[PDB]
RNA sequence: CGCAUGCGCCCGCCGUCCGGCCGACCCGCAGUAGGGGCCGGCCCCCAAGGGCACGUGUCGUUGGCUAAGUCGCCG
RNA sequence: GGCUUGUGGCAGCCAAGCGUUCAUAGCGACGUUGCUUUUUGAUCCUUCGAUGUCGGCUCUUCCUAUCAUUGUGAAGCAGAA
RNA sequence: UUUUUGGUAAGCAGAACUGGCGAUGCGGGAUGAACCGGAAGCCGGGUUACGGUGCCAAACUGCGCGCUAACCUAGAUCCCACAAAGGGUGUUGGUCGAUUAAGACAGCAGC
């Protein structure tokens, strides 16, 4: 059952500076600008004058539910280079403090102390990320950035950088984990 | 023009006998590829539904059926009994064609295609020409549409005819919707 | 059915066949890769082996047993005098691999080096480059020699120098035949390196240019030869019960 | 596929987005009619399934091996030319002579090197990409399979297309400046060619 | 953002089969894979959209009009000027009268290409060596 | 122009010997296959039908002044769909025959 | 890349003589849920299904002249 | 060696019950579906103008239904095991 | 093939009717005494059977509809060279019932 047309439509903010071709989206805003290939995606991107318009013809199931994954990629683009988007991480011990140190102008963290351990975990934010300890939270990470799949991404390397092993993980609930998804 | 399923009505009857010299007449539409198969196919029915053998049974007309208007759309419900692998099993059919021999051609084509059901597994229980208002079938009501506007997403390349067939060409073919 | 008992096999299957090498001067079958950031500077050496003795130092290791404390252990002795650059050759990078595109040699060729392009030196004419030092000697040869460098600058993507040892030094060899292999030369740009080569033509690189005290360094060669052997000693195999 | 017919002295395929065994399958009938092939941009042949259904069916080819001496073949060519090769000798009786000679007729080259770079490449509907395979369906090119099974040019391949194709793009340029000066040359004959225009107008697109 | 749509009024190309050349109009669609055509010089009649090549051209109808109406639709639009006049429709009547010519037809027209080539060759010249 | 040496005229147009009628598993040799170019139906080979083919090869000894030799034969009837036709000769062509060209001459005309 | 045989060998010519062609003309790249050309509007595509070429003479008659153009050969 | 797989070996499904509580952490009664040819039988197709008939020694290669080693999930996994 | 006894079973053993092989090539089933077609003097032409028409390899990458996407070697033709119970919010059809513009469902809000 191909239902002949799937549509589904978004309105661009004013003061963003959207320009679609080839189903190649630049998106242009006052913190920078954001691109994604969507060329691996079979439908109709059209801008209408200011809205964004996708449309999928005779489509399955499977294929019109692309229509909304579009949008809201689409979407994230344009409140990174409006709003930001701001990951708070939190450090979680029980006995032995969790040491990190920021270096390389904020685009690095090292993790020293996990569970006692003497090897030194080092991660590399993304491009367009950078990592700054909280002042006004006690042991709090924040990570900034305009792509919210690239600050995503940074907070997930550090979560399972810190992962326990030979342990039972329901006591032992050491780790640096994401305890708030908002934007800056 | 060429249909490979035409509709017939098929009239039998029982021999005459002296207790009953006037026997019940049978009328039937059934579908076949031609007037021959036709008939068998009202033998097999009469058999086993009115108990009334060819052997002791009497052919009395057979005339095929035509569309009325070949010209338009219509839609056709068609209700049907088919055996799959492990029983028998009832289901309601619609289709969009000019003929309800078209749709019946589709029908078979589609439970062949859907359910590995052969042409010989299926009972035709009841055709009819369905309004759209009362249509059931999604596949069918997208299309009752004034407005019914859609491009052609797939579409095929290849010359008119094979004469202008070359295994070369200094080009890929230029598509566009 | 599964063998009684399981130990692991004799030998390595890495190193077949086990032949006579096609060669006996050791062959680089790869050199260092190439840091651009460094100057030029040549990455093998050519050296005879003298012989073994053995030295006695204080180790430095510490958390080790031998910390503060001698040990002895036998060196080898490798006679490296220094060698003569005599030519350059540029390679191309193809899809085919490494291509070589031209040879550059240098005005004088010594004795030494002329001998190895021949069977019977003495018996020959010795014309080995003879009509080649000519065209040194003209105006319009000594640009055409200029324009094979300006051509290798310009296409080349690796550079190798052709050098040979100075083994009439070493009169315990007993041979004139001097050795020539090609060296190449890492770091800088194309044209530095050509004009790396070119400039070292009928000069001597000593080996304190190539290597240094206390690196790691690779060996290559041909072991001792020993004939036809048996499984026994050539693969290490046990040998059968007595009777 | 009875074969193209045509006379040529040498034919000049462009692989670009050609599936394997479509291609494979026309270019062995065309050798075996006694025509002469040249194959170019075999790293950018395309085959269905994707990368991983791909790999997987190679490195099941690089399971078979004669035990006893993995020298006498099979023998498992990682370059997108021999490749091609290898699968256009699958759909030829290589083994008898007619077969050998047809092989020997047919080149295939990564890239496109000279002469062939100044030479009219065609193309191959009934084995394009475009016409053969539903967009969407997972597929993957010969080069980028190759590389991962031991194939170490794919770099230097495509610096070298690079360098050709805006080498191409100049040429370009030229012709389509010549044409633009071609353009007034017609206009300015117009006035001497009143009779032959008119004959040819009826016929002119 | 598509160029061509099938509806009602579409001018359609049949592109395969024994009518290939001629134009149909799409008064009504059957399904994805079929509509109804009707042309002023045959019966109306069901197609598949794989036999059709859809064009600019699109009167204004209504679904499945009379043939009386239709014909005066696609001469109040010039449906047959407006195709022959353009490049498409173009290409299909010259490659007819291509291979409608004859052998003398032929050789006057291989006169006329090659005196036109040789005056077209002279002024490319004169713009080369004035406009270098 | 091209000072070109060669025939002036050219009254023929090449065909393919594509190999004999056979099965999968036999071969007649009394029979060719051969592909006209430009013939890609069974209806375009209507026009062919009869017309007189010449399989032109060259010998190493000359005779009556000459190394080539030429066999004679004519299409007989369409072979499939796509154009193809087969052909009898005086003698059955040589299997080295196959991937040659033939010469398909124009006559005998009907028209 | 070096060196290459004096009654030999290698080249540039001229003849002598020996073992599949018939216009065998043609370099854009890229995309195909698009790509260009012109002033958001209007056009082009929708197969080389094109274009180019004395393409015209017994593989081509004799004797001249020959503007430019095209083509081959040659430093 | 081949067919077969009763027997031998290995595996799954249902969930009565066991598991302090708690069908399913770990187990699976009563039943029921399979796999394997490293057991033994059944058969007698090949070999009786002969295929050298136990085991060990030696030596290579192969399988996975994984004993240890690398990376992980689960637990009636605090740690250790 | 079918009926049929012993046996867990067997390319096992034993009967019933007919055909086949053995004594027989030939086309198809890649390959095969028995399966499918079909039985034959030596030849030319025509047409078929079974089986086929992307290449190997004679005949369509023919004209149509749908289904499938296999990160297990997806699957691919009587005999025939295997696979089961039991499962999947994979996907596609169908059957019965329930709810919904008097406002359902999800989320949100304070029934
Ligand atoms: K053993
Ligand atoms: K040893
Ligand atoms: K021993
Ligand atoms: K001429
Ligand atoms: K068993
Ligand atoms: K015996
Ligand atoms: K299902
Ligand atoms: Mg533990
Ligand atoms: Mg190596
Ligand atoms: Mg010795
Ligand atoms: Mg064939
Ligand atoms: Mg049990
Ligand atoms: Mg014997
Ligand atoms: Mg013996
Ligand atoms: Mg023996
Ligand atoms: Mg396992
Ligand atoms: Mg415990
Ligand atoms: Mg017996
Ligand atoms: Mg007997
Ligand atoms: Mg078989
Ligand atoms: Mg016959
Ligand atoms: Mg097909
Ligand atoms: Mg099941």
């Amino acid at each position: 059952m191909k239902t002949i047309l799937s549509s589904e439509t978004m309105d661009i903010p004013d003061g963003i500076t959207i320009k679609v071709k080839a189903k190649q989206i630049e998106v242009e805003g006052p913190r920078g600008k954001l691109t994604r290939n969507f060329k691996h995606l079979n439908l109709d991107f059209q801008l209408i004058k200011k809205k964004l318009k996708i449309d999928a013809w005779f489509g399955s199931r499977k294929t019109t539910a692309a229509i909304r994954t579009a949008l809201s990629h689409v979407e994230n683009l344009i409140t990174g280079v409006t709003k930001g988007y701001r990951y708070k991480m939190r450090f979680v011990y029980a006995h032995f403090p969790i040491n990190a140190s920021i270096s390389g102008g904020n685009k690095s963290i090292e993790i020293r102390n996990f569970l006692g351990e003497k090897k030194v975990r080092k991660v590399d934010m993304l491009d367009g990320v950078t990592v700054v300890r909280s002042e006004k939270v006690k042991d709090e990470l924040v990570l900034d950035g305009n792509d919210i799949e690239l600050v995503s991404r940074s907070a997930a390397l550090i979560n399972q950088k810190c992962h326990v092993k030979n342990k039972d993980i329901r006591k032992f609930l050491d780790g640096i984990y994401v305890s708030e998804k908002g934007r800056i | 023009v060429t249909y490979k399923f035409h509709q017939y009505q098929v009239v039998g009857r029982a021999l005459p006998s002296e207790n009953d010299e006037h026997p019940k007449i049978y009328r039937m539409k059934l579908w076949a590829t031609n007037e021959v198969r036709a008939k068998s196919k009202f033998w097999y029915f009469l058999r086993k539904l009115k108990k009334v053998k060819k052997s002791n049974g009497q052919m009395l007309a057979i005339n095929e059926i035509f569309e009325k208007y070949p010209t338009t759309i219509k839609n056709y419900g068609i209700w049907l009994r088919y055996q799959s692998r492990t029983g028998y099993h009832n289901m309601y059919k619609e289709y969009r064609d000019t003929t309800l021999n078209g749709a019946v051609e589709q029908m078979y084509t589609e439970m062949a295609s859907r359910h590995r059901v052969r042409h010989h597994c299926i009972q035709i229980i009841k055709t009819a020409t369905i309004p759209a208002k009362l249509c059931k079938r999604e596949s069918t009501k997208q299309f009752h549409d004034s407005k019914i506007k859609f491009p052609l997403v797939f579409k095929k390349v290849r010359p008119p005819s094979r004469k202008l067939k070359t295994t070369y060409k200094a080009t890929k073919p230029n598509l566009f919707m | 059915s599964h063998r009684k008992f399981e130990h692991p096999r004799h030998g390595s299957l890495g190193f077949l066949p086990r032949k006579r090498a096609a060669r006996h001067r050791g062959k680089v079958k790869a050199f260092p890769k190439d840091d651009p950031s460094k100057p030029c500077k040549l990455t093998a050496f050519l050296g005879y082996k003298a012989g073994m003795t053995h030295i006695v130092r204080e180790v430095e290791k510490p958390g080790s047993k031998l910390h503060k404390k001698e040990t002895c252990e036998a060196v080898t002795i490798v006679e490296t005098p220094p060698m003569v650059i005599v030519g350059v050759v540029g390679y191309v990078k193809t899809p085919r691999g490494l291509r070589c595109l031209n040879t550059v040699w240098a005005q004088h060729l010594s004795e030494d080096i002329k001998r190895r392009f021949y069977k019977n030196w003495c018996k020959s004419k010795k014309k080995a480059f003879l009509k080649y030092s000519k065209k040194y000697e003209t105006d319009e040869g000594k640009k055409d020699i200029q324009a094979q460098l300006e051509k290798l600058k310009k296409y080349a993507c690796v550079i190798r120098v052709l050098a040979h040892t100075q083994i009439r030094k070493m009169k315990g060899l007993k041979q004139k035949k001097a050795h020539l292999m090609e060296i190449q030369v890492n770091g800088g740009s194309i044209a530095q390196k050509v004009d790396f080569a070119y400039g070292f033509f009928e000069k001597q690189v000593p080996v304190d240019a190539v290597f240094q005290k206390d690196e790691m360094i690779d060996i290559i060669g041909v072991t001792k030869g020993k004939g036809y052997e048996g499984v026994v000693t050539r693969w290490g195999v046990t040998r059968l019960p007595r009777k | 596929v009875s074969g193209s017919g045509i006379s040529a002295r040498r034919i000049v395929v462009d692989a670009r987005h050609h599936m394997l065994g479509r291609l494979s399958s026309i270019l062995a009938k065309e050798l075996l009619n006694g025509q002469r092939v040249v194959v170019v941009r075999c790293e950018e042949i395309c085959l269905s399934g994707g990368l991983v259904r791909q790999k997987m069916k190679y490195l099941r080819f690089l399971r078979k091996r004669m035990n006893t001496k993995p020298s006498h073949g099979p023998i498992h060519f990682r370059a997108p030319s021999k490749i091609l090769w290898r699968t256009i000798r699958g759909m030829i009786p290589h083994k008898t002579k007619r077969g050998a000679a047809a092989l020997a007729r047919l080149k295939v080259y990564e890239g496109v090197p000279p002469p062939y770079d100044k030479i009219k490449r065609m193309v191959i509907p009934d084995a394009l990409k475009v016409l053969r395979l539903q967009s969407g369906h997972k597929y993957c090119l010969l080069g980028k399979l190759s590389s991962e099974v031991g194939w170490n040019h794919y770099d230097t391949i495509k610096e070298l297309e690079n360098k050709r194709k805006e080498r191409a793009q100049v040429a370009y340029e030229r012709r389509k400046q010549l044409a633009k000066l071609r353009v007034k040359a017609e206009k300015a004959a117009e006035e001497k060619l009143g009779p032959q225009l008119a004959v040819i107008e009826p016929i002119k697109y | 953002p598509f160029k061509r749509f099938v509806e009602i009024g579409r001018v359609a190309l049949i592109n395969y089969g024994k009518d290939y050349g001629r134009l149909v109009v799409i008064v009504d669609v059957i399904d994805q894979n079929r509509a109804l055509v009707d042309a002023p010089d045959m019966v109306r009649s069901q197609m598949n959209f794989k036999r059709l090549s859809l064009t600019d051209i699109k009167i204004d109808i209504k679904r499945i009009p009379k043939k009386k109406t239709l014909v005066e639709a696609m001469e109040a639009a010039d449906v047959k000027t407006k195709w022959e006049n353009s490049s498409w429709g173009r290409k299909l009547i010259v490659q007819k009268r291509r291979a409608a010519l004859n052998d003398f037809d032929r050789f006057k027209l291989m006169l006329a290409k090659i005196k036109r080539a040789g005056v077209v060759r002279q002024e490319l010249a004169k713009l080369k060596k004035i406009a270098a | 122009v091209k000072g070109r040496q060669g025939e002036r005229i050219r009254l023929y147009v090449r065909g393919t010997v594509l190999g004999y009628k056979r099965s999968k598993s036999n071969q007649y040799p009394n029979t060719s296959l051969i592909q006209i170019e430009g013939v890609n139906t069974k209806e375009e080979v209507d026009w062919y039908l009869g017309k007189r083919l010449g399989y032109i090869y060259k010998a190493k000894t000359k005779k009556n002044n000459s190394h080539y030799r030429c066999i004679w034969g004519k299409v007989c009837r369409p072979h499939g769909n796509s154009g193809v036709v087969r052909a009898k000769f005086k003698s059955n062509l040589p299997p080295k025959s196959m991937g040659a060209k033939v010469r398909v001459f124009m006559y005998p005309s009907n028209i």
